[PDB]
RNA sequence: CGAAAAUUUAACGGAUCUAAAUAAUAUACCGAAACCUUGUCCAUAUGUAACAUUAGUAAUAAUAUUAAUGUUAUUUGAUGGGGUAGCAGAACGUUGAGUGAAUCUUAGAUUUUUUUUUUAUAACUAAAUAUAGAUGAUAACUCAAGUGAGAAUGGU
RNA sequence: GUAUGUCAAAAGGGAAACAGCCCAGAACAAGAGUUAAGGUUCCAAAAUUAUUAUUAAGUGAAAUAAAGAAAGUUUUUAUA
RNA sequence: AUAAGCAGCUCAAGCAAUAAGAAAGCGAGAGCGUACCUUUUGCAUAAUGGGUCACCAAGUUAAUUUUAGAUGCGAGCGAAU
């Protein structure tokens, strides 16, 4: 595996020891600014899991504290930070009817959308030691 | 080698025949990528909508399922532990922990076989009233 | 007339880029054809009259890129704007001395 | 196919007529063709009808 | 949610910013070269920066229905700079709805009844939103005619230096490095 | 606007500045102290006590 | 400059601009219900597996399988998606009828409401009000229509 | 009449407002996603982004008023 | 009670439950949107019709002649004995 940066292994330290830290994760490419703790609430419904599943989210952009902000080119590289979450369930919205009409002609088709999200807990969000890499 | 044809504008306005052109080559949307070898009957096809498509030479042609796969975004997560699930065609699959790795499925038409606890597992550990922690435990 | 079609004379500096980048981009779809079909020794009866006839974005003057041949106009010129589906339409070539 | 029971029935409102004329108002007869003569009148009927013919019942060997 | 979890008290708070129609603005000039010749921020180009100081749009929290701007004080609006030939050529119209009674007068004698602070209000009014805000976001444009003004202790201020003053920046750099000595 | 979505953009704020300035071929710290005013949490290093390892010169003299 | 019209600046959309004008160029960004990505709905396919019903065929005193229909999942990481006149298919609802001498109801049937949930022209949960044992209500399937109204200077 | 397209029966972005023009064909949501026409000082999402010239008339800047006149100014080409 | 909304839709401060728990509703402010039908090449049109609400109110039946699907019999079918 590719070696961390030397400037890299000299400011981890520095930046886990700070109070609070945040990550912006991204699920199917879609961006997710969060925090230990947080409640994601996905826009679409995620196949193959039900409440209690623990995931492992991996495509971290940004992982940063107040002053110092770990940024990787595409990614940040899975062996500094370590984080999970935990699926809640399925919420649903109350069904939203669109009426597609024209003037002057009665014809009004009507589509009716209730969609699912998937709910998350980011339970853990933490930074590893990086002194054996 | 191969054209990489793309749709890049569309044919709303322009006569009937131009959408010959674009059916023969098979754009039937907008930004929808086709493979033809490179040849007259296909580059002479170019020359009539050169003004919509993007051409671009490529030694092999792609498959379908490896053309969409250039424009799927990682998941970004892995499923590390999963809970007891039941399967409707299968059966019950009992919790797997993929950190220490097994999905293993009984199925059955009694509830032992199903691998839960039942209420004759609920007595036998009822009456277990002799086990205690060790002292050191405690 | 009493419709308004409120069409300038003119196009702005913007349609003119994206005119230059619009004959630019036939010009590379022509050679990749042409560089493509010769590397097999073959040629298109289409594209050996395009490359003859026909001057590409480098080599168009100014007054070709924007404008085109009307009759009906004062100077016989008239804006490239203003011909039907000018945006996806080739259009370089003008009768000589208009 | 219930003819005039809304819109997205796809039969509502004019109920398959369309928009005025003698086929939604009226009614067209139904040997008229506009005016033009038809062709059993230009060019006559054929024949006679045989009402003194017997009408036998074939039977075959087979 | 966490980035605007917290306190919003400050973000929109009213700021007092300060800006002379007169001193060179080497941003909002067009003449950039030579550094003698760079010129003050003209009237349509120092009201474009104003009416996005008083829509808030500076900010990160900018919200158009939340009327979170900020108060500009503009003086010496007397020596307000224009190019060509607008101060005597440029017309100003009003209409009172009666057939007859249309009201022209050209900047030099609007600047003479009400001063350049009322030319600059009118730029910059005709730059922000036409809504309910119009009004109460004009009205932090407090122009005046000399450098006397009355909200010369409310300008904001870092370190005892207002901004814009001879050595504000140094005074700015200087409270940031000791926040620097903390976890 | 007609939808939510066109209402998104319409009230768009960019990031950062220094967000923008993203890396290439590698990963990188670099130091951005925000405009904002910092919690209680964030003790200065007046009120460490002397064995705390954590007090350490300025994040600015790092780089 | 030529260049004059009658409600008001009066065809820069406006503010305003000496470029934020004009001409010859270059790059970045913004930009639609277009396209992409992740999900969902509907339509039409192609195979497979499972669940249920109905009707057969075998096995069983020491359950398996066949066919049709309905349904969920899944394989090809299937394809497709504006619409007038008009054509076609599939369903809901209303009134009455058969199964019905059936089923349920003071342990609350029914109550023009409110409320809740479910891909939802519909039903459902609960609450409130009142008090019925059948001249009450009703699932499911089926039969027949005086069966669905913001539009006729419509009628009462 | 002819050729082509749109509207009619086509919503959406641009043309200030817009049946017919320039783009583009709306099954439903999410995204500082990617683009077309068109645009990027403010109203109003995006450059007060770069290079070289011209204009001083607000000419002009998204609907070119003409012939014409003239020590307005710039450049080129001759020429003293 | 500083304002020029076919009264909806998009974003949304704030108020609103004496109390553990529990926010439907109303909504300042910002933005988008010129009713419906009929008839027309084309209507926000200053073209047609309607004061509102409830009810009545329009491809049905008969005979005759056909087509499709399903199904009974089958060189016979149906009816009737
Ligand atoms: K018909
Ligand atoms: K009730
Ligand atoms: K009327
Ligand atoms: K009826
Ligand atoms: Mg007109
Ligand atoms: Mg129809
Ligand atoms: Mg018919
Ligand atoms: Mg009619
Ligand atoms: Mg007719
Ligand atoms: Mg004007
Ligand atoms: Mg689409
Ligand atoms: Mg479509
Ligand atoms: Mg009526
Ligand atoms: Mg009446
Ligand atoms: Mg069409
Ligand atoms: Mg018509
Ligand atoms: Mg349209
Ligand atoms: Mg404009
Ligand atoms: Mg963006
Ligand atoms: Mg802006
Ligand atoms: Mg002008
Ligand atoms: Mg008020
Ligand atoms: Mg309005
Ligand atoms: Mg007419
Ligand atoms: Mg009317
Ligand atoms: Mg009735
Ligand atoms: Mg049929």
């Amino acid at each position: 595996q590719p070696p961390i940066s030397q400037q890299v292994k000299e400011l981890l330290p520095v930046l886990a020891a700070q109070p609070g830290h945040y990550t912006t994760i991204h699920i199917h490419g879609k961006p997710y600014l969060v925090t230990e703790g947080d409640t994601v609430k996905l826009p679409f419904k995620m196949p193959g899991v039900a409440p209690g599943d623990v995931l492992r989210l991996n495509r971290a952009s940004v992982i940063g504290s107040r002053d110092l902000t770990l940024q990787g080119a595409p990614y940040v590289d899975e062996r500094l930070f370590e984080c999970r979450a935990i699926v809640m369930g399925t919420e649903s919205e109350p069904m939203r009817v669109m009426i597609k009409k024209k003037r002057r002609c009665r014809k009004k088709k009507h589509v009716f959308s209730k969609h699912k999200y998937t709910v998350l807990r980011i339970n853990q969000l933490k930074i590893n030691d990086v002194s054996s890499l | 080698s191969f054209f990489r044809i793309t749709l890049h504008r569309s044919a709303i306005g322009l006569p009937k025949r131009t959408h010959g052109v674009l059916a023969a080559l098979g754009l039937r949307r907008r930004n929808q990528t086709v493979f033809h070898p490179v040849e007259p009957q296909f580059a002479g096809m170019l020359m009539k909508v050169k003004e919509l498509v993007r051409v671009e030479e490529v030694p092999h042609r792609l498959t379908k399922r490896e053309l969409k796969d250039e424009r799927k975004p990682d998941a970004g997560f892995v499923v590390e532990k999963q809970v007891r699930r039941f399967i409707p065609g299968v059966g019950v699959q009992d919790e797997v922990d993929f950190s220490k790795v097994g999905a293993v499925v009984r199925d059955g038409k009694r509830a032992g076989d199903l691998g839960v606890r039942t209420r004759s597992d609920w007595e036998v550990i009822g009456k277990m009233k002799s086990v205690l922690p060790k002292v050191k435990a405690l | 007339g009493g419709l308004l079609w409120k069409i300038p004379w003119r196009m702005s500096k913007f349609q003119k880029l994206r005119q230059r980048r619009r004959l630019r981009a036939v010009d590379n779809v022509v050679a990749t054809i042409e560089n493509a079909l010769a590397k097999k020794g073959e040629t298109v009866k289409a594209v050996e009259r395009w490359r003859a006839e026909m001057p590409t974005e480098a080599e168009m003057l100014p007054k070709d890129k924007y404008t085109i041949f009307d009759r009906k106009e004062k100077r016989y010129r008239k804006g490239i704007h203003k011909l039907p589906k000018w945006t996806r339409v080739s259009q370089r070539v003008n009768p000589p001395g208009y | 196919i219930r003819k005039g029971r809304g819109p997205s029935s796809g039969y509502g409102k004019t109920a398959g007529r369309g928009t005025k004329g003698q086929k939604a108002h009226g009614h067209v007869k139904p040997w008229f063709q506009g005016g033009q003569t038809p062709l059993i009148v230009s060019h006559g009927r054929k024949g006679f009808v045989n009402q003194f013919a017997a009408d036998m019942s074939e039977l075959n060997l087979e | 949610m966490s980035q605007t979890v917290g306190a919003t008290r400050l973000a929109y708070s009213r700021v007092w910013h300060h800006i002379s129609a007169v001193t060179p603005h080497p941003t909002l000039s067009t003449i950039k070269a030579p550094s003698e010749a760079i010129t003050p921020p003209s009237l349509g180009r120092l009201a474009s920066r104003i009416a996005t100081i008083l829509m808030g749009k500076h900010k990160p929290i900018w919200d158009p229905s939340t009327d979170c701007g900020d108060y500009v004080v503009v003086t010496n609006c007397a020596g307000l700079y224009t190019t060509g030939h607008k101060k005597w050529r440029k017309t100003y119209y009003r209409h009172n709805t009666r057939p007859g009674s249309l009201q022209a007068i050209t900047m030099d004698a609007l600047m003479e009844k009400h001063g350049g602070a009322e030319v600059l209000r009118k730029a910059v009014s005709g730059m922000l939103p036409k809504n309910r805000l119009r009004d109460k976001r004009l009205a932090r444009l407090k122009a005046f005619e000399g450098d006397a003004h009355p909200y010369k202790e409310n300008l904001v201020r870092f370190g005892g230096k207002v901004v814009g003053a001879p050595g504000w920046e140094e005074a700015v750099k200087a409270i940031r490095e000791a926040d620097m000595e903390r976890l | 606007q007609s939808t939510a979505n066109r209402t998104k953009r319409m009230l768009n704020i960019p990031p950062h500045e220094s967000f923008l300035n993203v890396p290439v071929e590698g990963d990188r710290i670099i130091f951005n102290p925000p405009s904002s005013e910092a919690s209680v949490y964030h003790t200065p290093f007046k009120f460490l006590p002397r064995s705390d390892p954590r007090r350490r010169a300025n994040i600015y003299k790092l780089f």
